[PDB]
């Protein structure tokens, strides 16, 4: 009945800790997101915290010794003895006095901050497994369906939708569009970035950054559902079994390529590009023509998270729970904790001086050092 | 035996099926050709030298009974209709 | 298991034939297997594939020596020796046949082989055989016919076992089963009323016994 | 539990 | 296995003659179709464990 | 350039004429770099050859040439889940196979068309590479290394669009799991295409069955992790509003039956459309069809939806087609059974007019013997004749011996032993022989069955069966006695409605009884038989001969054999002695047993089952105490001890076979005893009436996902059993045993499932009426009894 | 001794290229190289480049012969027919041939119409992968208006031409990978 699987997961590295990692506080969200493959993740605005689980709990934390300030219950009862999941999976995006989250029900929420009352539901095509990027009073949804949305803030409405082709067979989760000037760049599961204006929602250009496909499907999984980074007039995307490409913001012109896929996020800091590989294989290329400066191999197969920079320092999670920090000069590790027993999945949130993390058991975790 | 009948026995049939209809479209002096368009081929013959078709309509439904429409064409050696034989029942 | 040392050709052949007259049919089939791969078109290939399509049929290993006896007369359709495969093609279907109620496709495949043996190689030192088979074979076949008769007759169909009857006197006009069948025949066409059919089929029993 | 094996 | 080991061994078995039947005077037996025929094959060759089916040395 | 010689060198298996009729070149011509060109292409394409070297000399045109090498031998490595001999058969079909040529070209196909055979099992990280060990003589062998990764299963199913059905509900019908609890048995987690088809297909149909014409299935969205370890499988639906039955319309060429299918179209104006209902419409008319004649009588119908008003007007479009007629019925593949066993399960009779659901029905009856791994069927048609088909069976025999063994547990027989051999084919004839053996607490059986399923062409069967049988009282909650029996038995069944099974037969059957406690019942069947025994000693003995005629009738109707929701089952046996035995009795029972669902869902049940029996002497005798009626239990009456309702034991004063103190013994002269004496000892009776009506409702707590496969009940169970023969006016004392008034009751809840331990059962019942010496037992449990 | 006149350089997938074929195009870029040396000047990777060149040729034409892709003499006369403006094309381009390469006259015309093949195969599926959305074409042709049917139009062939070339490259890459190819120049 054993079945071992096709490459080893490599051992925990052993690491003299330069500074020792701390705890701030930790507060427990009913059980979590579970072993469900999930966006979900905190969020944090004006030294508040606000989490929530797949079941359709929803909390508002403070953010310096996690005191919850109100709670609510998103599940709908049919009396005392009948309970609906709401099965929340999109990542808590606060924006405007507005809490966002999808829904696997096609549903999403739009809470207040004050009191987690509902300012409005809308239902959309389809799973809303996406972060709900908010801007220019809009609130972009990318479902299950290929189907990207734009609700209003405000009202809620369906303002124009975007259809984009789905394969037969793509990777669990979708692509959170990236707006600047007024447009709203977005990765497809069949590997091809897109623009579209945000007014209408007119497809400016698109463009195809997967290799190439197999004869069989599977191996020839191009999913683009990373968030794509722009900066200076320059789209950087990172596609599933793909090529890292950086491509012109108007004409969607591929200035360069790299031969390495991944579906967790990466960072675009100065010259630097830090990205995970799809082998957990954390890299540092560079701007100009993604030239690599060093790698670290010593966490293959772990399952790591997406990397947030805290304090000039690599932050990424595992499936075992461990939270490794890793410099950015050298790549070598500085400084390894273990937190939670459950294990981190979802991307770690860095901000205003605070790094928090959500692991599989819903229990929000506030890092520090001393 | 009377313990045939009350038995389960499944709906027994044979030969050619018979609507009434066709064996009214035959006449003295058609040709096997049009004997088979309009009846159809028998399922059985006389293959001891002279050429005969026996359309029989045997059913026989459970604990019903045995009911048989035996329809004999003779033809001649031009394949030609000569002569019709129908037995409406079996005695 | 069952292990080949690495000797010469003709040492291996001369040990697999020595264990053909021993009577030991495994160990020469190893041996011959052995000299096969090894050998695969040296000298003694065409002798190897005869022996291991006798090996394998006296060994019971039936779908094998069907599989050998095929790619053989594919592999040289004018072989001198030819006649010998298809007496052996035709010796395999009969054991696979192997009980006359049974499906008959692998008797009617041996008398389809035995027909072609004795029609194309008449002075074959193997056609005796052949013809005393294809008697076996044509007896069998119609006993299978006369036991679907019988099962019909029981079963009330009338029409069914005039029909196969009549199939019988078309193909085996000259078995035991025949001239068995007929009284079924007979007592079909009396049941369903045919009286001049009745007595025709009287007729030709009592022409006979 | 009843286990049957097919010989 | 067991059933066709005896097969695949020598099991000579030799079943009745083929004897053609009689037509009545008046009638005529259904025609043959020549599809199961037995031609005449001359000669005295060996049957019944009495022929050698080993392969000709060739 | 001229040619006076062609010569070949490394040539192995291709001939060398062969090969010089393959060149477009021949000795004794002009020749130039274009021919040496096009000869070396032409050499390539044989499909022979890896390198071509075509080669001029000084006056000879010397050809070098490497052969593909030809294939040694096929190794395998990592192939866990996949067997050997499977991996061979896929590559030979593929082409590969040993003996050919080694194609170098074919490497990345082959494996390829692994990695896709492993990845439709469900392996997604399965990696496959084929290396390949150059050998002497230009042979080669090729090993192919395997990399089975660990299988992914699904995590999620998701119905996106639903808002009168739960998505728990709808994918409660699935044959897709996402749960699979430890305690139940539902099925695995796994992922195939062919599942996904069909329960996309079975949630088309219930949302048609409701009333949902305009139901539609937008899309369907299958997705991995990245680690590629789960799958989530979502479907988007529209469904519509219901929609009510206007009317059916029926045309085409009816062939002159149209009064006859007007009646089978028939429907209450402003009903629920149904799709199954439709079908079961169309159903109908092609057996109508088929019945008068006609072999394939397509059947169409286009629904007219007018969504003003929300009501569907079916067009039924009926062609009754062509007479065919069955000349031949084949059947290939039973090497082993033989063509009567094979032949007697067909409903299309040859020589008659061809049928399709006759065919069908022949088809599924060969399947339901068991005896095949699989059943196909192929009307061909017979050359020369637009109107005779030829109905072929080919069938891949499958064994039918098998060895058995099993073990329960339960409050009543404690652990229960089962073991047997069966046959169910002996020798291709159809006879079904077996020996089985059972053993439990208070009972340890034998028996020795041959059966012939074909007495007669109609269906009668004559069986048969040689049976050993220990019973022991003591441990049944009875009053102590020994009865070690053996016998024989034949009987026939007739079959008459295809619900209804009549049974007749005879037997004969030899007691031997010993280690008797005294009592009053047990010395009045003595007494009655004429012996004198003692009231004294517990070593008594008798033994009895009788021959008895056994006549029985069953009647079936429930829909489903396993937690069924309609019909009833009432089963009548019977027995006898007939002159010339020992006894002088007769017996009879009758079990019922009637559902009778209250929804449609058929999820509300209200069951009611009743148990009667009677039996007594003919001849101034009495009917032998070990064939008296037991009531209580987990099959009668829930709440009470097992065959402990009834009669109660009287034991007379008697010395103990081996008294030692400390123990507990009945009524003894060692003890003080000098007169009868009551006790708690069931002992039965020959009468007896049990009835119980249980409601059956959905378990609450368990998730609706797979809540259907646990059934829930509430019971109230009524039941009593007496002596006719008790003499009250001698033993006025004691209570009269004879009055069938004393009604044993009780009420509880019952939970039954199916465990991977086996069948479980478990109930809890309160008996709140109950009678002097009557011993309750709330709480009881069978796990795997039934095996 | 044996004097080795042909031989099969490599296979692709069923069809070969023969060291005879690697020789005649070694002459076409190196006649090509005799304008202008600065071209080519490399030897042993012009080698590599040239037998890279031939393997997707091979590979090419092999999928253009499944696809049933043919064309007939009457195009190859027409196709030959292009420098007419200056040339007597067919009568002097005939003749002419006969001093450079034209031993058989078949050989020009059955070399240049495989090249037809290849070229109609590989414009068929280059251009099939190929999509254009009008907002491209759009905002194109204003960038160019700042440096009107008319001038749109410009934009669809640029952009055209733009994205055949990439999608080109890609085929080439997918091609050669997914094909079967053996160097063996022993
Ligand atoms: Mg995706």
């Amino acid at each position: 009945n054993s079945e071992e699987d096709v490459v080893k997961m490599s051992p925990l590295p052993t690491v003299e800790n330069q500074f020792t990692p701390t705890t701030a506080w930790s507060t427990s969200v009913g059980s979590g997101i579970g072993n469900f493959y999930s966006n979900l993740h905190p969020a944090l605005a004006d030294n508040v915290v606000y989490a929530a689980d797949r079941a359709g709990l929803v909390k508002a934390l403070n953010a310096d010794d996690g005191k919850e300030i109100w709670s609510v219950s998103l599940a709908e009862k049919d009396g005392w003895f009948s309970k609906e999941p709401a099965l929340l999976s999109g990542g808590v995006t606060v924006s405007g006095g507005h809490v966002y989250i999808g829904s696997e029900k096609a549903q999403v929420y739009a809470l207040n901050t004050s009191d987690g009352t509902v300012a409005w539901q809308t239902k959309v095509a389809g799973e809303a497994l996406s972060r709900p990027v908010v801007s220019d009073g809009l609130v972009l949804i990318h479902t299950s369906n290929g189907q990207l949305q734009a609700l209003n803030e405000a009202d809620g409405a369906v303002k124009w939708t975007v259809n984009l082709d789905m394969p037969s067979l793509s990777l669990r989760g979708e692509s959170a569009p990236t707006t600047a000037f007024g447009a709203a760049v977005v990765g497809g599961d069949n590997g091809r970035v897109s623009a579209v204006l945000m007014e209408q929602g007119q497809m400016i250009w698109q463009q195809r950054i997967s290799q190439a496909t197999g004869s069989t499907e599977i191996d020839r999984l191009s999913d683009v559902d990373t968030t794509p980074v722009v900066v200076n007039g320059v789209v950087f995307a990172l596609a599933y079994n793909g090529n890292l490409t950086a491509l012109d913001l108007r004409s969607g012109q591929i200035m360069w390529k790299r031969e390495l896929g991944s579906v967790n996020d990466f960072i675009v800091d100065g010259n630097r590009i830090y990205l995970v590989d799809q082998n957990d294989r954390v890299m540092a290329l560079t701007i100009d023509g993604g030239v690599t400066l060093w790698t670290q191999s010593d966490l293959l197969h772990r399952l790591l998270t997406s990397p947030v920079l805290y304090n000039g320092n690599l932050v990424v999670g595992d499936s075992e729970g461990y939270l490794h920090w890793i410099n950015v000069e050298d790549g070598r590790f500085v400084a390894q904790q273990k937190v939670d027993s459950s294990g981190f999945q979802t991307e770690p949130v860095a901000a205003d001086g605070k790094l928090l993390i959500q692991a599989k058991d819903g229990t929000v975790y506030s890092i520090t050092r001393w | 035996s009377t313990l045939e009948r009350v038995v389960y026995r499944p709906d027994i049939n044979q030969g050619n099926y018979l609507t009434a209809n066709d064996v009214s479209k035959i006449r003295v002096g058609m040709t096997q050709q049009q004997v088979a368009y309009a009846l159809g081929t028998p399922l059985m013959s006389d293959p001891f030298g002279t050429n005969t078709w026996f359309y029989v309509f045997r059913q026989q439904p459970g604990h019903e009974g045995v009911t048989q429409q035996t329809l004999t064409l003779t033809f001649n050696s031009s394949g030609v209709l000569t002569n019709i034989d129908n037995k409406p029942a079996l005695s | 298991k069952e292990e080949v040392p690495d000797n010469p050709p003709n040492e291996i052949y001369a040990t697999a034939q020595q264990k053909l007259q021993d009577g030991n049919w495994r160990q020469a089939i190893t041996q011959l297997e052995a000299l096969d791969n090894r050998y695969p078109f040296g000298p003694y290939s065409q002798q190897v594939q005869l022996d291991l399509i006798y090996a394998y049929y006296k060994n019971a290993d039936l779908p094998l020596a069907q599989a050998a006896i095929d790619r053989f007369i594919r592999l040289n359709p004018t072989h001198p020796n030819i006649d010998y495969v298809m007496y052996m093609r035709g010796l395999t279907n009969m054991a696979l046949d192997d009980r006359s109620d049974r499906d008959p496709q692998h008797a009617r495949a041996a008398f389809s082989d035995f027909s072609k043996l004795v029609r194309g190689y008449p002075n074959s030192q193997y056609t005796t055989d052949a013809t005393k088979r294809l008697v076996f074979l044509k007896d069998r076949l119609a006993k299978y016919e006369y036991s679907v008769a019988e099962y019909y007759t029981e079963r009330g169909a009338w029409v069914a076992v005039v029909n196969r009857v009549e199939g019988m006197l078309r193909d085996y006009p000259d078995t035991q089963a025949t001239r068995d069948a007929l009284p079924l025949m007979e007592n079909a066409y009396r049941q369903m009323q045919m009286n001049a059919q009745a007595e025709k089929v009287a007729k030709i029993i009592a022409a006979n016994s | 539990w009843n286990w049957s094996k097919s010989f | 296995r067991y059933k066709r080991q005896v097969s695949g061994d020598e099991a000579y078995l030799e079943a009745a003659p083929l004897a053609e039947l009689h037509a009545p005077a008046g009638m005529i037996l259904p025609v043959t179709s020549g599809d199961y025929a037995i031609p005449v094959t001359n000669g005295s060759g060996a049957v019944g464990k009495a022929l050698d089916i080993r392969p000709p040395a060739q | 350039f001229v040619v006076k010689d062609i010569h070949f060198e490394g040539l192995q298996r291709v001939a060398v004429g062969a090969a010089l009729l393959s060149m477009p070149v021949r000795t004794g011509d002009t020749v130039n770099d274009e021919d040496i060109s096009n000869t070396i292409r032409a050499l390539f394409a044989t499909g022979n050859f890896e390198d071509v070297r075509v080669l001029r000399d000084g006056d000879t045109l010397l050809v070098q040439v490497k052969e593909r090498p030809t294939i040694a031998s096929i190794t395998f490595s990592g192939n866990k889940s996949v067997k050997d001999d499977m991996l061979k058969q896929n590559l030979e079909a593929s082409g590969v196979r040993v003996g050919e040529s080694l194609d170098r070209t074919t490497i990345a196909d082959i494996e390829k068309g692994l990695e896709d055979f492993y990845y439709s099992v469900g392996k997604y990280s399965a990696s496959v590479k084929a290396v390949v060990t150059p050998l002497p003589r230009n042979r080669v062998d090729l090993k192919l290394v395997f990399q089975e990764g660990v299988s992914a299963e699904i995590q999620q199913i998701n119905i996106v669009g639903n808002h009168a059905f739960t998505t728990d509900e709808l994918i409660s019908h699935f044959q897709l799991r996402d749960e699979v609890p430890w305690w139940n048995v539902v099925g695995d987690r796994k992922y195939q295409k062919q599942k996904l088809a069909g329960d996309l297909e079975t949630l088309r149909s219930y949302y048609l069955d409701r009333g949902y014409a305009r139901f539609n299935i937008d899309s369907t969205q299958v997705s991995l992790t990245p680690d590629k370890k789960g799958i989530y499988v979502t479907v988007n639906i529209t469904e519509g509003d219901q929609y009510k039955l206007s009317g059916v319309e029926v045309s085409g060429n009816l062939a002159g039956h149209s009064a006859e299918i007007e009646q089978l179209t028939k429907i209450e104006p402003g009903e629920l459309y149904n799709g199954t209902k439709v079908t079961k419409m169309e159903d109908d008319i092609k057996k109508l069809l088929g019945r008068y004649g006609y072999a394939y009588p397509r059947v169409q119908s286009m629904p007219e939806i007018n969504d003003a008003d929300k009501t569907v007007k079916l067009r039924v479009n009926v062609d009754a087609g062509n007479r065919f007629y069955v000349r031949k019925i084949r059947f290939e593949g039973n090497d082993t059974s033989k063509d009567a066993v094979l032949r007697r399960e067909m409903r299309q009779m040859e020589g008659a007019w061809l049928g399709s659901d006759l065919v069908d029905q022949g088809k599924e009856r060969l399947n339901r013997l068991g005896f095949f791994e699989t059943v196909d069927t192929d009307t061909q048609r017979v050359p020369g004749s637009p109107d005779q088909v030829d109905v072929v069976y080919k069938v891949k025999e499958r064994n039918t011996g098998s060895f058995n063994f099993g073990i329960g547990y339960g409050t009543e027989s404690g652990v229960s032993f089962q073991a047997g051999v069966q046959q169910d084919n002996w020798l291709g004839t159809g006879y079904a022989v077996g020996i089985n053996g059972t053993k439990n607490d208070y009972q340890t059986y034998a028996e020795l069955s041959v059966t012939n399923p074909y007495f007669t062409v109609d269906g009668v069967s004559l069986g048969g069966r040689l049976f050993y049988n220990d019973f022991q009282a003591d441990d049944a909650d009875l009053s102590d006695y020994t009865n070690k029996s053996y016998g024989t038995d034949v009987t026939l069944g007739f079959p008459i409605n295809e619900y209804n099974s009549l049974r007749a037969g005879l037997g004969y059957v030899h007691n031997s009884l010993s280690n008797m406690q005294p009592q009053v019942a047990m010395w009045r069947y003595l007494y009655s038989m004429g012996e004198h025994p003692s009231t004294s000693d517990q070593d008594n003995s008798f033994k009895t001969d009788d021959f008895t005629f056994n006549y029985g009738w069953t009647y079936n109707k429930l829909d489903r054999g396993y937690f069924p929701t309609d019909g009833s089952r009432v089963n009548l046996t019977g027995k006898v002695t007939i002159p010339g035995s020992d006894n002088e009795y007769y017996k009879v029972t009758l079990d019922t047993a009637t559902y009778v669902p209250i929804d449609d869902d058929h999820k509300w049940v209200v069951l009611g089952r009743t148990r009667w029996g009677y039996g007594d002497g003919l001849g101034g005798k009495e009917m032998p105490f070990y064939e008296n009626f037991y009531a209580g239990g987990s099959s009668t009456v829930r709440g009470f001890q097992s065959n402990t309702i009834g009669p109660k034991a009287v034991y007379f004063p008697h010395q103990a076979s081996n008294y030692d103190p400390d123990y507990d013994y009945e009524c003894a002269t060692q003890d003080g005893a000098k007169d009868l004496c009551k006790s708690d000892d069931a002992v039965g009776g020959n009468a007896m009436a049990v009835a119980s009506l249980e409601f059956i409702t959905p378990t609450p707590f368990i998730s609706d996902k797979y809540a259907n496969s646990v059934r829930t009940s509430f019971f109230w169970d009524m039941g009593t059993v007496w002596d006719t023969n008790w003499d009250s006016s001698q033993y006025s004392g004691y209570p009269d045993y004879s009055d069938p008034s004393n009604i044993r009751m009780s009420a509880g809840i019952a939970l039954q499932w199916m465990s991977p331990l086996g069948p479980l059962v478990f109930s809890y019942a309160q008996p709140f009426k109950k009678y002097d010496g009557d011993k309750a037992e709330q709480f009881q449990f069978n796990i795997g009894k039934t095996w | 001794a044996p004097q080795v006149v042909d031989k099969v350089a490599a296979v692709v997938n069923n069809g070969v290229v023969l060291e005879s074929d690697v020789d005649g195009l070694m002459q076409s870029v190196k006649l090509n190289a005799a304008q202008a040396r600065q071209q080519l000047p490399d030897d042993a990777t012009l080698r590599h480049q040239i037998m890279e060149r031939l393997i997707m040729d091979q590979i090419i034409l092999q999928m253009g012969q499944k696809m049933g892709v043919k064309i007939s003499d009457e195009q190859l006369d027409q196709a030959i027919a292009n420098i007419a403006k200056q040339n007597n094309m067919t009568l002097d381009q005939m003749r002419s041939r006969l001093a450079y390469d034209g031993l058989n006259y078949n050989t020009y015309r059955n070399q240049i119409r495989k090249e037809m093949i290849i070229s109609e195969v590989r414009n068929n599926e280059v251009r099939r992968r190929i999509t254009i959305l009008p907002q491209e074409v759009e905002s194109l042709a204003q960038q160019v208006g700042n440096q009107d049917a008319a001038q749109k139009d410009r934009a669809y062939r640029m952009l055209m031409n733009r994205k055949f070339s990439e999608e080109a490259a890609s085929w080439m890459q997918e091609q050669r990978a997914s094909a079967y190819v053996k160097i063996l120049s022993n």
